[PDB]
RNA sequence: AAUAGGUUUGGUCCUAGCCUUUCUAUUAGCUCUUAGUAAGAUUACACAUGCAAGCAUCCCCGUUCCAGUGAGUUCACCCUCUAAAUCACCACGAUCAAAAGGGACAAGCAUCAAGCACGCAGCAAUGCAGCUCAAAACGCUUAGCCUAGCCACACCCCCACGGGAAACAGCAGUGAUUAACCUUUAGCAAUAAACGAAAGUUUAACUAAGCUAUACUAACCCCAGGGUUGGUCAAUUUCGUGCCAGCCACCGCGGUCACAC
């Protein structure tokens, strides 16, 4: 048996009852382009940060952790909605609890919002 | 909506254990100057803390500086929390799963194996490849040796001497010329994803007959010496996405002829990128029909001690010009492709012949046939700039 | 010699010792741009795996790849390594194998 | 080059070169149990952050030291003379030691052979026409050295009024780059330095720790791998391949009996 003993790291099993304790959620706000996704999440971020990019197209998955006047912390994973971007957005719901959907009422439901949907769904993630 | 989410989240009751070893992933990945290899993640498990020793994929690290989205540094790092981590020994790739180790001499136990199991399916898949090209040589030396018997080595060279007398083969040059319509790109971004997204974008690349698309290397972080050393040597062109290139790094590629196209947009470097593409693509000629006459008598006259085929035709519709190219119609058929040698009418050369107008047509091939009812449409072929057909869907 | 034709010239001068295509470095980083086979000289006969790479100096060799059959191809990196091939005139690198792009012969 | 060896030829002798066996240091690959000690960027490229020089009854002193690096490179040694400095102080001489004067001092190339004002006398005016060099002048390239250590540099322009311009060749750490990759520890408890009349304070010097088979020392119930196996050169069973695939430091092997793959 000369083969290489396995050495990998690999995720801890299933946190028990006792331990678990209560966290934040974790929040991605997916749409298509030019839905609002960056100015809903200034208002709550509390800080403009469209005016200040180029062309105003958000490229970057950021994760900010923002405050609520409640108390609670919730952070906000601002994905692209640029269809070259489709790995980040995939990313991006892979790693939250919940996925808030920016659907235009002007332009209605786009490629990109049926795209940020199909990715919740095989997340399985509530919308 | 800040309630609507606060509402689902608590209806969700989500909870993680906030003590042990520390599980994450990867948001972000970037190569900063001062601070060195720097990878966003989010905490999923446990508390993360300075000296925290992790493994992300093929990379580890040991934990030197926590700071938030501000850059004030952050001494703990509860569950669902973003947190930028410093001290990487090699860039995790965007999305890869954090776990935490005893030691950094685990840690590196624990990268070495992944290595070795990357390895290992990359070694599986060369040997199908190589197992198919050695069975094609074993296949061509088994058909050249078994053309004679299996004879004494000494008769087979002296057989084959026989047919060696015969055979004269031209050796390739080793190092053959790449074809102009091949583009060699250098992909070079500010941060792993973006990276990630121009290289699916040239992976939807499908008009590779009519020009390729070579990735030369791509990259995370500002241009350097060794993207234009590739550049200079594949004669590629490095893009820069949201990327800087200083001065010596801009002077020496004028140097090398490299040429740096920094841009901050997505469909910007997209449609940069289609431009250079179009430039290879070969110039599509555009032919314009000139003129059109149908043939009548054919004559040979005798000038210089030469017998010159003349086909005498009337000019139908449009006109005849010396210049513009021509082509000889048999019935619906293409017979000839070419410009006439000379065009005389009425013993008087004439650049131009109108409709209606009798004019003597020659042309410079002798094995064209003239006969009673042939047909000639001239044309007049101008170059026209092709543009890739490849779309990248935006 | 004599004495006094002995203290004019002085020590022997060892010529200054040549350095070959690793310019004195143990390894050295390339680039592959093809790869092709070359048939060693009279007696032996064979086509043996061989590829032409820009190393980090800036120049541009043929190096040679040891072991029964390679997944090698164009801007892959390899460290090369000194060694001549005897067979092969001219060809004085040998390929790293089980380093950067190129990896071990698989078994068999 | 040694106690030597192998290899020119059809063969012998002679000569001669290449290689082998020895010992180190990097790096690579495969592999790796512990303990203690030593040593520890590839690069005079660019540097986020934090710390690194204070003391003290106000003046002064100190921060010109240590620490660092190796770009450049005959300022380092001896003699003469003689400042600053210590010996509380005037004085004394001693000690230490710069500048100045005399001497000495790397390697390669002569396909660098001539340099071009490089000398003397005289109080001065000024006069004479010399001076160095094939025993290597002038010059070009390379390089830190003669190691209780020393020299030199201190972003660059030898220099630093001035300008470019905005400096980790201080510790830790990073980017780029390279085959080359140490912690963004603690404490002034010991020694050293600075200040102070002093108790004392300070110090990324240093001390004590951390990482790492680079090296040495020691050990281990369990726990061994790596490279060789034609000769040189210690040591191969049986298959498969069939001048193909492949191998060797050298000579060489493989064409259906391969101790060479
Ligand atoms: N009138 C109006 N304009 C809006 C509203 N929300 C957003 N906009 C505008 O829509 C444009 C796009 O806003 P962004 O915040 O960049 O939208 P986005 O969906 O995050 O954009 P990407 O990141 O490129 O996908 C801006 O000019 C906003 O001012 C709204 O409620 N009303
Ligand atoms: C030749 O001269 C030409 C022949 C026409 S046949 C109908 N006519 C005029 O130039
Ligand atoms: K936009
Ligand atoms: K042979
Ligand atoms: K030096
Ligand atoms: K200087
Ligand atoms: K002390
Ligand atoms: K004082
Ligand atoms: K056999
Ligand atoms: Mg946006
Ligand atoms: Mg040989
Ligand atoms: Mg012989
Ligand atoms: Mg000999
Ligand atoms: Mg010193
Ligand atoms: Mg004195
Ligand atoms: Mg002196
Ligand atoms: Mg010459
Ligand atoms: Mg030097
Ligand atoms: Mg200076
Ligand atoms: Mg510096
Ligand atoms: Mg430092
Ligand atoms: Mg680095
Ligand atoms: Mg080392
Ligand atoms: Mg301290
Ligand atoms: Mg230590
Ligand atoms: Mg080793
Ligand atoms: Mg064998």
């Amino acid at each position: 048996d000369k083969v290489r003993k396995n050495k990998d790291a690999v995720r801890r099993p299933q946190a028990d009852p006792a331990l678990l304790t209560p966290r934040s959620p974790v929040v991605t706000i997916m749409g298509h382009v030019d839905h609002g996704k960056t100015t809903l999440l200034d208002k709550f971020r509390k800080t403009q940060v469209a005016a200040v990019e180029t062309g105003g197209i958000t490229q970057h998955i950021g994760a900010f952790l923002v405050s609520l006047p409640s108390g609670e912390k919730i952070t906000f994973l601002d994905t692209p909605g640029h269809a070259a971007f489709s790995a980040m957005r995939a990313r991006g719901a892979q790693v939250t609890d919940i996925v808030v959907l920016v659907v235009a009422a002007d332009d209605g439901v786009m490629k990109q919002t049926v795209e940020s949907i199909q990715h919740a769904k095989d997340a399985q993630v509530p919308i | 909506l800040a309630e609507a989410t606060v509402a689902l989240a608590e209806m969700l009751e989500l909870k993680a254990d906030p003590n042990g070893p520390v599980e994450g992933t990867v948001i972000e990945s970037f190569t900063d100057k001062g601070r060195g290899l720097v990878t966003t993640a989010i905490i999923q498990r446990g508390t993360l803390r300075k000296g925290s020793v992790l493994v992300a994929g093929k990379c580890w690290a040991k934990v030197r500086l926590m700071f938030d989205e501000n850059g004030k540094t952050i001494d703990e790092a509860y569950p669902s929390m973003p947190v930028g981590i410093t001290g990487w020994r090699d860039l995790p790739s965007a999305g890869e799963e954090i776990l935490e180790v005893e030691s950094e001499p685990r840690a590196r136990e624990v990268v070495d194996w992944r290595k070795y199991e990357q390895e290992q399916e990359k070694g599986q898949e060369d040997l199908k490849i190589i197992e198919e090209k050695r069975k094609e040589h074993k296949e061509a030396h088994q058909k050249a040796r078994e053309k004679y018997g299996h004879l004494l080595w000494k008769k087979r060279s002296i057989l084959r001497f026989l047919e060696r007398k015969e055979q004269i083969p031209l050796k390739p040059k080793e190092k053959r010329e790449r074809d102009s319509n091949v583009l060699s790109v250098i992909i070079k971004g500010d941060v792993d994803g973006s990276v990630e997204a121009i290289l699916n974008i040239i992976d939807t690349y499908d008009a590779s007959h009519e020009c390729e698309l070579e990735l030369v290397h791509f990259g995370v972080g500002d241009v350097s010496a060794n993207d234009v050393n590739l550049a200079e040597t594949f004669d590629g062109v490095i893009y820069g996405f949201n990327v800087n290139a200083g001065n010596v790094i801009q002077q020496s590629a004028a140097k090398k002829g490299v040429k740096i196209k920094l841009h901050k947009i997505i469909y910007r470097l997209v449609e940069d990128l289609q431009e250079e593409l179009s430039s290879r693509l070969p110039c599509a000629v555009e032919e314009h029909p000139v003129g059109e006459a149908s043939i009548l008598a054919t004559f040979s006259v005798t000038e210089g001690k030469k017998k010159v085929p003349v086909a005498g035709c009337r000019v139908q519709k449009g006109q005849l010009e010396k210049q513009k190219k021509f082509k000889l119609t048999r019935n619906g058929h293409v017979i000839w492709k070419g410009s006439l040698t000379s065009l005389k009418h009425h013993k008087d050369d004439i650049s131009i012949v109108k409709t209606g107008m009798d004019c003597g047509l020659s042309l410079d091939e002798d094995n064209m046939e003239f006969q009673v009812g042939d047909r000639i449409v001239c044309y007049e072929e101008k170059q026209i700039q092709a543009k890739t057909s490849w779309d990248p869907g935006f | 010699a004599t004495l006094n034709q002995m203290h004019r010239l002085g020590p022997p001068k060892r010529p200054p010792r040549k350095l070959g295509p690793t310019e004195g470095r143990p390894q050295l980083k390339g680039v592959v741009l093809c790869t092709f086979t070359r048939k060693p000289k009279k007696p032996n006969s064979a086509n043996r795996k061989c590829c032409r790479v820009r190393l980090s100096t800036g120049r541009e060799a043929v190096c040679f790849i040891p072991g029964e059959g390679h997944t090698l191809q164009e801007h892959q990196i390899v460290l090369v390594e000194g060694g001549r091939t005897q067979d092969l005139p001219g060809v004085k690198l040998t390929v790293v194998r089980g380093k950067y792009d190129c990896g071990h012969v698989q078994k068999k």
